[PDB]
């Protein structure tokens, strides 16, 4: 039996957080997206040689259930915590997202990586040193994706399957 | 074939192409017309109101998903366009009774369909009911005249704006004494029944204009979408409701029954199909303050705690349950509306809104249709009722629930986690006592009802 990952993707709403699984799980050619299906959230991958199942939750829009973060977050070995590189709030949220999950698992150590997502041509408010700078002070990696063109994305999913691996 | 007019005198009249309108492998099910996947507003316009055949279900699609790609105001002088048909004997009597009399009669239905179920364009746009009156006035002729009185009526009254069910059950709590409602001293069968009743009334004041277009994420979905916003702030309120009755009973004994209590409130919420309910509890038992009792759960019966898993379960790889267990049921029912709302969003965001074909762009109504098709089950349940007598004084305290007090989100779940602490601390403290806080007997009187039927 091939590994599988469960990865949980957490982060504000609002801000097209959903783009990183979507670009992920949608082949690199194809835009024809069905959320409703079992292939939308699984994909199997090949990482440093080692070919893996990625199981991704991604409960965007569901923000508002704030009482069923808890339930969501504890089903996850992997954590991406996402934020918008033009919205400087989804970049202040993360401390407190980052408080849950360690909560829920109970440890300091959850595999987890930081993500700042570029999801349209607006004004960048975050810059990458701010960003670069709280991941060193969590002790995780930071990677920045692109929505309109899938740069960073398997990046962020690879580095976060590398954490797992390693922890 | 029909000679009709040249584009120049009426847009509508120019020819279908790989570069205004495309079509799906499939037609629809029952009606055996050609699925459109993309085409420009024009075509899309002409096929809302074609002359060949009747198509009421892209009539629904269309106006339900529209707003995306084409503006209410665009929409009425599109469609007052089409119904201005110039001409182009034997030919012109063909055309008048195969073009012009079905054209006028589509665009007539869609004016209805739109005053009917869509009327909230009408409510936030005086103008534009304004020009659909006008509109609708010019139209003269016998066919017309049986459709044009029936917008006028509908329009008029837009502007103006089973057998015996069970025995309400009771407790510790008796009729009236409001004081002494608590979730141990109300029956748990009353209260699974009470809060469906709301529960079920939240889900059905929910339209789709509060869910096309992604609107309850946007920096207005207070605006747009309160009515889901309300029902999501019940179930999270009730969550966090368990939860505090959980950590706030600091004895043991008490806590053992209050969570066992809870369990039994979902078995009542799977016997009458809410599953929005159900999820309350679920999420309540799984967060982080009560899910580390592990005193608390050691103590529970073996046939709540399956209970318990099976509910738990339902919410496993990515709602495979759940899924399957709503598509087996009839209403009544109250969905999980989370599921419903992460597919839009998803399909939203994950398609494009247009489609380049030779360098010409068409609007993606396949992504609309898809939209269309969740919002359709949304209402799929929204139409059936339950059997339930409402408990006015039940009813208005779980509407005035109020866990958080005035505290703010961060605050309150650090209270009760550090609450959870407190009652079970972490290993290897050992368990301290606590004093009992309830006056009353433990008991439940079970969920079986007391009295027949
Ligand atoms: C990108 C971004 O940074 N902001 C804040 C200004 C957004 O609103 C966000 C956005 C929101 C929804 C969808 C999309 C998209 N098309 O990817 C972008």
């Amino acid at each position: 039996h091939m590994t599988e990952y469960k990865l949980v993707v957490v982060g504000a709403g609002g801000v097209g957080k959903s783009a990183l699984t979507i670009q992920l799980i949608q082949n690199h050619f194809v835009d024809e997206y069905d959320p409703t299906i079992e292939d939308s959230y699984r994909k199997q991958v090949v990482i440093d040689g080692e070919t893996c199942l990625l199981d991704i939750l991604d409960t965007a829009g569901q923000e508002e259930y704030s009482a069923m973060r808890d339930q969501y977050m504890r089903t996850g070995e992997g954590f991406l915590c996402v934020f918008a590189i033009n919205n400087t709030k989804s970049f202040e949220d993360i401390h407190q997202y980052r408080e849950q999950i360690k909560r829920v698992k109970d440890s300091d150590d959850v595999p987890m990586v930081l993500v700042g997502n570029k999801c349209d041509l607006a004004a960048r408010t975050v810059e990458s040193r701010q960003a670069q700078d709280l991941a060193r002070s969590y002790g995780i990696p930071y990677i920045e994706t692109s929505a309109k063109t899938r740069q960073g994305v398997e990046d962020a999913f690879y580095t976060l399957v590398r954490e797992i691996r390693q922890h | 074939q029909m000679r009709l007019p040249s584009a120049d005198v009426y847009r509508f009249a120019e020819p279908d192409s790989e570069e205004n309108i495309i079509f799906e492998e499939n037609m629809q099910p029952k009606a055996g017309i050609p699925i459109i996947k993309a085409g420009t507003v024009i075509k899309l316009i002409e096929r809302l109101t074609y002359h060949m055949y009747a198509d009421p279900n892209f009539v629904r699609t269309f106006l339900t998903t529209y707003r995306s790609f084409c503006k209410p105001q665009e929409l009425l002088s599109l469609i007052i366009e089409r119904f201005e048909i110039p001409e182009p004997s034997a030919e012109l009597k063909r055309f008048r009774k195969e073009y012009i009399q079905p054209v006028q009669l589509r665009v007539l239905n869609v004016c209805r369909h739109w005053v009917e179920h869509h009327f909230y364009d009408f409510e936030r746009d005086a103008y534009l009911l304004q020009r659909m009156e006008e509109f609708i006035g010019t139209v003269r002729g016998k066919a017309m005249k049986k459709w044009v009185e029936s917008i006028t009526k509908i329009i008029q009254r837009k502007k103006i704006a089973q057998s015996s069910p069970p025995t309400v059950e009771w407790h510790i709590s008796r009729p009236g004494h409001i004081e002494t409602f608590d979730l141990l001293t109300l029956h748990p069968i009353e209260i699974a029944r009470q809060l469906t009743l709301l529960e079920s009334d939240l889900y059905r004041a929910v339209q789709p204009s509060e869910l096309v277009g992604s609107v309850w994420t946007k920096e207005d979905k207070e605006i747009n979408s309160p009515n889901l916003l309300k029902m999501i702030r019940h179930t999270t309120n009730l969550t966090l409701w368990f939860e505090k009755c959980i950590v706030e009973t600091e004895n043991l004994e008490e806590r053992v029954a209050v969570v066992s209590r809870i369990i039994e409130i979902l078995q009542v919420f799977q016997e009458l199909n809410n599953f929005n309910g159900v999820l309350e509890v679920v999420s309540a038992m799984n967060s982080s303050p009560v899910y580390r009792l592990d005193h608390t759960f050691e103590q529970i019966p073996s046939r709540q705690k399956k209970i318990l898993e099976e509910a738990h379960e339902l919410s496993e790889d990515h709602y495979k349950k759940y899924l399957a267990k709503l598509r087996s049921i009839n209403p009544p029912c109250v969905p999980f509306f989370g599921i419903y709302l992460t597919n839009i969003l998803k399909t939203e965001e994950g398609n494009p809104e247009v489609l380049k074909r030779h360098g010409k762009e068409l609007i993606n109504f396949s992504k609309r249709r898809k939209v269309a098709e969740i919002t359709g089950e949304i209402q799929q349940y929204q139409n059936q009722p339950y059997c339930l007598r409402v408990e006015s004084d039940i009813k208005r305290f779980f509407e005035n629930l109020n866990p958080m007090g005035n505290s703010m989100e961060k605050e309150f779940t650090d209270y009760l986690f550090n609450k959870s602490l407190e009652i079970e601390p972490r290993n290897p403290k050992p368990l301290p006592r606590f004093p009992k806080k309830y006056s009353y007997p433990l008991k439940s009187p079970g969920v079986r009802p007391s009295n027949p039927r």
